[PDB]
């Protein structure tokens, strides 16, 4: 086969339900408010 | 009731006629001895009907080494002799570099 | 004719081929050797037309209906399933050392003895074969209640399916059954205390 | 050595002249079968076998010629053929894979080759595997023309002919000795 | 039809090259530049 | 390549880029060993005995 | 065979101070003859354990397979079965593996089928 | 078998570092390159079988390769005519493409908030 | 008599036209005729030598013992060596229709088949396939199709929903062979 | 399945998300201070073929689409176990065909009662 | 030539990083739903469009109030239609021609129409507001979201006056409220009425229909190129635009002539005058096997004599006939006229069968003018939807794949599943062609579900349950990818200040209400 996969740079090819690379580990990291609620 | 159907009856006139069918159908099967023209006994349907599914479905073990060599790419040699067998086996060993 | 409506009834063109035959050479002793009427010829006819009718008949009510309904046979696997089922009640039968040779029985020992067991495809005639086989077969092999009248042919050969069933008047028409609530609760409001 | 350079660089000698030649003398043939024949009346001559062959011939002659007429192979002879009422032979339809493969148009090629793999499966030789090798090495796409010889090694039938790896190993040595852009260029 | 006519001929010419999708420079003759080049140079106005 | 913070401002790649597997694997030659194909059978008399 | 390659070659992009190995299993078919390692009755005399002492790997024993001899000479009154008959095959087998010949004559040296017993 | 459970050929990659983070990482790198090397591969044998799926002739040393036994299991030399054998190499190339879907419908699970190898 | 095999095959099973005028012409009675006629048709290989080659079996003189075996053997050597031989022993094939894509889209696979003169008899005059715009095209999912539009009354269905695309299905091919012999089989029922 | 996927992702060059349309020309804003306007571009020119004088859309900067042949991914539908509608010429030599028994009794367009039709 | 330089571009993930990096995350073009708690894989990328926007017209472009709201459930109405398709096994076939397409589609319908819609799949992207069947109907009038009385009334009857803006009354004699399944049919109907194609914004409908679409001059200029033309050059590029203007103008003339080639009298015609469509039947002759076509409204008595089984024989004119097994149809008689100045009667049936003059691939244009061309009612969402169903049914992006652990099996799923075969002679299993049935209940957790895996599923056949190993089972995959290939892309609303939006950190998902 090819040495480099037709997967990787054509964009018929191309992946929709791929992320790009910072945002993954930007939502990662969050650390939401534990008083959600009154009382505890 | 409405889904409720009746069992078809099926005669051994038109059971005769359609063996008779596949036996011009696949000539080879009768010339082999795979199948008979007659229906005599009661079992006979049936005995029939099991040894079309064996010719079909039991793959001689010389044409299971070809066809595994064709399409899988399995490397071996592969006896055509009467007095030859073809083992398919598993070859396991480790590289290092 | 009678020969010809049977015999031929797989190869449409050979039957056709042989039925011209037929009626072209009774029409030759026809034309000579008869006298002062044309109603052989028309008789002659009308008896191509009821032997291809008779032909196309048996085709179409001993197995084009037998055959026609899919949902019955389970799509082709109730079919298989029955074949078995069939397969197993029988053993004395088709397996055993006074049935076959041992050739044959290791040749189905080692069909069943594969991890995965796939149904093999089969030519048209062999499909239909099969099929009639195992119709006649679930004849016997079904409790004695379904032998005659039920839904789908596999059906209560084996015993303990977990079917869904479990609705019994959803099947009904909702005006009837409203109807039938407001009444009758109607009732139990207007009757009782508890 | 490179057995498609040969049909380009055949196609400068006296291309046009030799072409015009094929067509009359086939012209001719036709003249001379419809002689010999004169119950399928209407039909001869272009019913027969004969016909057919001289029809491969014009064909197999056209591709030696100028692009005009290799181009004209897939287009106008095999539709007169159709209309002719000549009915192809499997050289037939290698010879148009060839014509149209020559031109770099894989689509068309690959659809040809569907069709007889569909229906007339049973008579297909390996000179059509080396029609789209030639081919897809023509069009410059080297994934195709691996493709198309892995898939030839798995049915092992047609056997491959020395010509046919000489075609996907000339593919081979073309992709890779050909450069990128500077992106890639670096290193 | 009859061997060598006028149809037959025109036939043999083969599809009709456009004008229109043509590219032809300065010179008169078919370009050496890259397709998108050329397209680039001979773009309209604005 | 076009990547001019790479070693410089943090940036190191976490997968080995696709180029860079290209040309490592395209400087070392294949040995012909590691094909594996045997077709013939195996040698029983001769093979285990051959030259010293 | 790609795969292969592709994946012998992942050692030389390895990350820092990382080796590998490669184990491969896969699928290959073996071919037992009945001709070189026949089916055969027991002798007619049996080996004790006297046969297997220390050393007697490297001195009773050949290593396996055993030489049969597929060249045999046709001694003085026989015939094609005769020779069939002491070769312990078909009359047919004899022929087709000496195909070659239509007569065998004394003292002429012939091909043994490897099927013969 | 079907699905996960069965192969042709079955590799086994050691990976081994000096600390263990590496070779996690390392296990991460590698396992991404081969989805896609594999992907392509296996994608390639699948547009092969399916087009031998669609039709194709039978070999005369395959016909010859399956009709090769004294006696087939219903006692006397069997006649494969090339149809049945056509059948039979039918069946296994469907086999084949259940496999390979299999294979890279895997290979297009592990998105990136998704990922567990 | 593979010329008459073909041409049977050709029908599914009388006579096609395929097997009425072959590309082989008959030999003049003489020896120089023979050596010519070998020449001009097998002559891609050299004959002379297969003949010689093809003498003796297994250390048997064939020529000198079995005649017919020994012809049977050059023929197939002979037969099997030249490309030309090849060539014209070949089967005829039906003749693949020529495509254009809907003009009201339904499928991408569901394509309108170019059709010969011979298959429609009557439909306008029409121009050769390439000229209107048919290619090659085909696929496992392909299907072929004659090509219509249901015709709108005067209605609101007519002017506001759009336009009902009737198709009737056609074969992808064109069996020349088959086609000539139905109606020559026409033609021996009507005389 | 992006709406209109090719006339973007495919067809344009930024995959939609680079503006083209941009004046290079000098900004006011603070952090675009080291902006200098652009001479126009050079008029007679040939590029290299990974950029562009950045007139236009369909002349970048920097292309992105790759000049080789594009083709979409080899479906991962079972062309097998899937049951097409009856073709005329799958009718035609439906006598010689070999299905599945669900290829025969197959609910929707079930090709047994074709076959005795 | 050019192909001698490979080419790579960027690849695709590499452009959109560079985006999302230069603008330090881009809040602008992240969806809502990704700065809440655990954002799925699908709120984890960028806001393009999707194609299930694609047949809704009533949001224009900015959607007025509660009209996004509207649409998503048509939405969700489309993907219960995909479900009941899937379910008793009409669903689009890669091979169908339009005919049995248009079958299809039917019994589809059907089975919509009598099936309730499912609120508990209603699901809420977010920032949009919940709201039930009752509000979305009392604001934008029943028709839009029909109960089963109002979408009878409509395929039964006539009158374009009665688009049913408020409920209609039941045999109970009460309001009737049901949500089903919407059906294409329906839909089409009203796109029939005049004040429906205003509410959906294709009112220009009404002018444009029987009109020609407007001529496009290739290479037609500017008045800032043409002032550098010569007086003589001018003249030309008039001769040009007249030219193609003329010709374009004339094809559509003689395209809406609507003139088809009949065989029979070897010459082309159209038609001059319709009759109402009557039912008519079959009648082939007994002795000779002639078929020939009778109205069935003139014959009455004796066909349904014959139908009564009391005689079996049509007699007409001496000759008789047989009544053809079911042959009842519906078709339009049509005086046709020929070049000659001719005149004949003809069915519907068989002109249509006939080939046409001009067939330009514009025809259907009028529908939306000046938009580009479509086969199929674009004002219809369900058709729409359908139409996109079947397109990337016949490219390969959707259909029957085998299962992955991944792509969300869950109760309720409809599923292809190989049937098992039980064999005491067989050690393992059988296994045997696929069949439909539905999902039972999936077991995700390792520990519930051991190797190999299993999937309860209850088969549509005989309604039987069974454990089937999960390499045996097939779903419908909407797209190549996964992980989860059975779902919908969902499009989201567009902001227009993005930097200006708002989460709630206390209840992001908004659930005390």
């Amino acid at each position: 086969s090819a040495n480099i996969p037709r997967s990787v740079w054509d964009p018929a090819q191309h992946n929709p339900n791929w992320s790009d690379s910072y945002g993954h580990d930007i939502t990662n990291r969050r650390a939401w408010p534990a008083r959600k609620w009154t009382v505890g | 009731n409405m889904n409720v159907v009746q069992r078809p009856c099926i005669e051994d006139g038109l059971l005769s006629l359609v063996l008779e069918a596949v036996t011009k159908r696949h000539p080879n099967w009768v010339k082999a001895g795979v199948i008979q023209t007659t229906l005599k006994d009661p079992f006979d349907a049936l005995r029939w009907m099991m040894h079309i599914f064996i010719r079909l479905s039991y793959v001689p073990h010389a044409g299971a080494a070809t066809i595994a060599r064709l399409s899988r790419r399995r490397i071996g040699p592969i006896g055509l002799e009467p007095h030859q067998f073809n083992v398919p086996a598993e070859l396991g060993f480790v590289e290092q570099y | 004719a009678e020969a010809a409506v049977t015999k031929f009834l797989f190869q449409r063109g050979s039957f056709e081929s042989m039925l011209h035959r037929i009626i072209t050479d009774a029409l030759e002793k026809m034309s000579t050797l008869a006298l002062g009427g044309q109603e052989g010829n028309l008789a002659l006819e009308a008896l191509k037309r009821q032997t291809l009718f008779k032909r196309n008949d048996y085709i179409q009510k001993r197995l084009i209906d037998v055959v026609s309904n899919s949902a019955y046979l389970g799509y082709g696997d109730s079919v298989w399933q029955v074949f078995f089922a069939a397969v197993e009640a029988n053993e004395e039968n088709l397996l055993s050392d006074r049935a076959t040779t041992d050739a044959i029985r290791a040749a189905w020992e080692g069909v069943m003895r594969e991890d995965v067991v796939r149904l093999p495809d089969v030519t048209g005639v062999v499909a239909l074969y099969l099929t009639l086989v195992c119709i006649r077969e679930s004849g016997r092999l079904v409790p004695e209640e379904l032998k005659e009248l039920s839904s789908g042919l596999e059906d209560g050969v084996r015993p303990g399916v977990r079917k869904l069933q479990q609705y019994p008047l959803i099947f009904l028409h909702p005006t009837v059954k409203r109807r039938f609530v407001v009444k009758a609760v109607a009732e139990i409001l207007h009757n009782s205390s508890s | 050595c490179d057995p498609a350079l040969t049909y380009k660089l055949l196609g400068d000698e006296n291309g046009e002249e030799r072409a015009q030649e094929a067509y009359r003398w086939f012209d001719l043939a036709l003249t001379s079968l419809a002689v010999d024949c004169g119950h399928f009346v209407p039909y001869l001559p272009q019913g027969t076998a004969a016909a057919s062959h001289i029809t491969n011939a014009l064909m197999r002659t056209l591709l030696t010629c100028g692009y005009t007429h290799v181009a004209a192979i897939p287009d106008s002879v095999y539709d007169r053929m159709g209309s002719m009422g000549i009915s192809p032979t499997i050289s037939t339809y290698e010879l148009v894979m060839l014509a149209l493969s020559l031109q770099g148009n894989m689509v068309e090629a690959e659809s040809i080759l569907s069709f007889l793999r569909s229906h007339h499966s049973e008579h297909i030789t390996v000179e059509s595997f080396n029609a789209l090798l030639l081919g897809h090495r023509e069009a410059r796409q080297f994934d195709c023309c691996d493709a198309i010889w892995q898939e030839l090694v798995d049915r092992r039938w047609p056997r491959a002919s020395p010509l046919t790896a000489e075609l996907y190993l000339r593919s081979i040595m073309d992709h890779a000795n050909t450069p990128t852009s500077e992106p890639l260029q670096s290193f | 039809d009859t061997q060598n006519d006028k149809k037959q001929l025109a036939r043999r010419l083969g599809r009709y090259m456009l004008f229109a999708n043509r590219s032809l420079d300065d010179t008169g003759f078919p370009t050496d530049a890259r397709a998108d080049d050329y397209t680039r140079w001979m773009a309209p106005p604005s | 390549s076009h990547r001019r913070d790479y070693i410089r401002m943090g940036y190191i790649p976490r997968y080995t880029p696709w180029e860079w597997i290209a040309i490592q694997e395209a400087d070392q030659p294949l040995i012909a060993e590691q094909i594996r194909q045997d077709n013939i059978g195996t040698s029983y008399f001769f093979s285990l005995n051959r030259y010293w | 065979t790609e795969f292969e390659k592709r994946m012998y070659d992942i050692r030389h992009w390895l990350h820092r101070q990382t080796s590998c190995e490669f184990h491969t299993i896969y699928r290959r078919n073996v071919i037992h003859d009945s001709a070189v390692f026949p089916t055969e009755h027991d002798p007619a005399t049996p080996t004790t354990h006297e046969h297997h002492r220390m050393f007697s790997f490297a001195l009773d024993w050949q290593s396996a397979p055993v030489n049969r001899l597929s060249t045999d000479t046709v001694h003085e009154g026989e015939s094609w079965d005769a020779v069939a008959q002491r070769l312990g095959c078909s009359v047919g087998e004899l022929k087709d593996a000496n195909a070659e010949r239509e007569t065998i004559e004394a003292g002429v040296v012939i091909n043994v089928p490897v099927t013969a017993t | 078998e079907d699905g996960i459970r069965g192969s042709e050929v079955t590799y086994k990659i050691v990976l081994e570092g000096f600390w263990d983070h590496h070779v996690m990482k390392l296990a991460e790198d590698v396992c991404m390159f081969l989805k896609d090397v594999g992907r392509q591969i296996v994608e390639e044998k699948l547009v092969a079988v399916r087009r031998l799926l669609q039709g194709g002739a039978v070999d005369p040393e395959l016909l010859a390769a399956f009709n090769c036994a004294r006696a087939g299991p219903f006692g006397g030399l069997d006649e494969y005519d090339k149809e049945e054998v056509a059948n039979f190499l039918r069946s296994d190339l469907r086999r084949l493409e259940e496999q390979c879907l299999s294979v890279i419908n895997r290979c297009n699970v592990p998105v990136p908030g998704a990922t567990n190898i | 008599q593979t010329l008459q095999n073909n041409a049977v095959e050709a029908v599914g099973a009388g006579s096609a036209p395929w097997s009425i005028l072959g590309p082989l012409t008959a030999i003049g009675p003489t020896a120089e005729d023979t050596m010519v006629w070998l020449q001009q048709h097998y002559g891609d290989v050299d004959v002379m030598s297969i003949m010689r080659w093809a003498r003796f079996r297994k250390g048997k003189d064939l020529m000198a013992k079995d005649r017919p075996q020994y012809l049977a053997r050059a023929a197939a050597w002979i037969e099997l060596l030249s490309k030309r031989n090849r060539e014209m022993e070949e089967v005829p094939l039906t003749y693949m229709r020529k495509s254009k894509p809907l003009v009201l889209d339904t499928n991408s696979n569901v394509r309108v088949a170019w059709q010969t003169p011979l298959m429609r008899s009557g439909g306008p005059p029409r121009l050769l396939a390439r000229e209107e715009g048919y290619v090659f095209h085909h696929s496992n999912s392909s299907r072929f199709v004659e090509e219509t539009y249901r015709h709108p009354g005067e209605s609101l269905q007519s002017r506001y929903l759009a336009l009902q695309p009737l198709h009737t299905e056609v074969s992808a091919k064109e069996d020349f062979q088959r086609l000539y012999y139905q109606a020559q089989k026409h033609h021996k029922q009507q005389e | 399945q992006l709406q209109a996927q090719d006339r973007i992702i495919c067809g344009t060059h930024g995959a939609g998300i680079v503006a083209h349309q941009t004046a290079v020309n000098s900004s006011d804003n603070p952090m675009l201070s080291s902006v200098t306007t652009a001479a126009p571009a050079a008029d007679l020119s040939r590029t290299k073929p990974h950029e562009g004088t950045g007139t236009s859309e369909r002349d970048p900067y920097i292309r992105t689409l790759h000049n080789q042949r594009s083709a979409a991914p080899e479906s991962s539908v079972s062309q097998s176990h899937t049951v097409n509608a009856p073709t005329v010429d799958e009718c035609e030599m439906l006598a010689e065909r070999w299905g599945t028994m669900n290829y025969w009794h197959n609910d929707t367009f079930p090709r047994l009662v074709v076959f005795l039709k | 030539t050019e192909r001698n330089t490979i080419h790579y571009g960027v690849p695709i993930q590499q452009i959109v990083d560079e985006f999302v990096f230069r603008h330090r995350n881009a809040r602008g073009e992240r969806p809502l739903d990704y700065f809440k708690p655990f954002p799925n894989f699908r709120a984890l990328r960028l806001n393009r469009m999707y194609r299930d926007v694609e047949g809704f017209s009533l949001m224009k472009q900015r959607p007025e109030f509660l009209e996004w709201e509207l649409f998503t459930r048509y939405r969700q109405h489309h993907q219960q239609r995909r479900r009941l398709a899937l379910l008793h096994g009409l669903e689009p076939v890669a091979n169908e021609t339009a005919q049995e397409r248009d079958t299809r589609r039917h019994r589809l319908d059907e089975i919509c129409e009598r099936t309730p819609f499912d609120e508990r799949e209603m699901r809420v992207n977010d920032d949009e507001m919940r709201v039930s069947v009752e509000t979305l109907r009392s604001w934008f009038g029943v028709y839009m979201l029909p109960s089963p009385t109002v979408v009878n009334a409509v395929l039964g009857g006539s009158a374009s006056v009665n688009l049913h803006l408020y409920h209609l009354a039941d045999e109970m004699g009460t309001a009737d409220t049901r949500e089903h399944v919407l059906s294409s049919r329906y839909l089409n109907r009203l796109l029939l009425l005049e004040s429906y194609q205003n509410r959906v914004g294709r009112g220009f409908m009404n002018h444009v229909v029987g009109r020609a679409p407007e001529p496009v001059v290739p290479h037609e200029q500017p008045q800032e190129v043409l002032r550098h033309f010569s007086a003589e050059e001018r003249a030309m590029y008039e001769q040009h635009v007249k030219e193609q203007t003329s010709r374009q103008l004339g094809e559509w003339e003689r395209a809406m002539k609507r003139r088809r080639w009949l065989t029979d009298h070897q010459q082309y015609g159209h038609v001059v005058s319709h009759g109402l469509e009557t039912s008519v039947v079959d009648l082939s002759h007994t002795e000779t096997g002639a078929v020939l076509t009778v109205s069935t409204k003139a014959y009455e008595q004796e066909i349904e004599a014959v139908r009564m089984k009391t005689n079996a024989t049509i007699k007409v004119d001496g000759m008789v006939y047989n009544l053809l097994p079911n042959s009842e149809r519906r078709v339009v008689p049509l005086t046709v006229q020929l070049d000659s100045g001719e005149k004949i009667d003809m069915t519907s049936e068989d002109f249509d069968r006939c080939e046409l003059e001009a067939f330009p691939r514009n025809l259907n244009h009028a529908l939306n003018y000046g938009i580009a061309n479509y086969a199929y009612n674009r004002g219809n969402y369900v058709e729409t939807q359908d139409s996109i169903w079947e397109e990337q049914t016949a490219s390969g992006q959707e259909g029957w794949s085998p299962a992955t652990h991944a792509d969300g099996l869950r109760e309720g799923l409809p599923v292809r599943a190989r049937r098992p075969i039980f064999s005491s002679s067989a050690e393992q299993r059988i296994a045997g062609g696929p069949q439909r049935a539905v999902i039972i209940q999936y077991h995700h957790q390792p520990f519930f579900n051991p190797e190999p895996r299993l999937v309860k599923v209850a088969f549509q056949c005989d309604g039987t349950i069974m454990e089937v190993p999960i390499s045996d089972v097939m779903i419908w995959q909407r797209r190549y990818h996964g992980p989860e290939r059975t779902v919908g892309d969902e499009s989201r609303r567009y902001n227009p200040a993005a930097m200006r939006r708002y989460v709630d950190v206390t209840d992001p998902f908004n659930e005390k209400t």
